[PDB]
RNA sequence: AAGACCAGGCU
């Protein structure tokens, strides 16, 4: 169930759309998530 | 005097003319009822207010 | 939309 490697992060999840819900502003834009800008800056670093 | 059957009241009433302030809370700006309405988009329980 | 601050009410 638990072993110490697995502590060590290798494959990073990505909750759901529904964990992290995009913001509805009038049918003009959407405003994203904490989280979702959070996993932005974590792509962006991870391809560079 | 009694206004339902004019007798007169056996004790003596202290009455008269004292300011009074209407406040702002009323009623109908307080009374509220839920039954199946909005749903909170992330929760999907109901909505706050 | 959502978040923030503020003010007020009933204990």
């Amino acid at each position: 169930y638990a072993r110490p490697e697995w502590m060590i992060v290798t494959v990073l999840p990505v909750p759901p759309l529904s964990v992290r819900p995009a913001v509805v502003m009038q049918g003009s834009a959407r405003n994203q998530d904490d989280l979702t800008h959070k996993l932005a800056d974590i792509v962006k670093i991870n391809n560079q | 005097y009694n206004g339902f059957t004019g007798r007169k009241i056996t004790s003596q009433i202290f009455i008269g003319p004292t300011y009074y302030q209407r406040l702002k809370h009323m009623v109908d700006d307080k009374i509220h009822s839920r039954a199946r309405g909005p749903i909170q988009i992330l929760n999907r329980q109901p909505m706050e207010g």
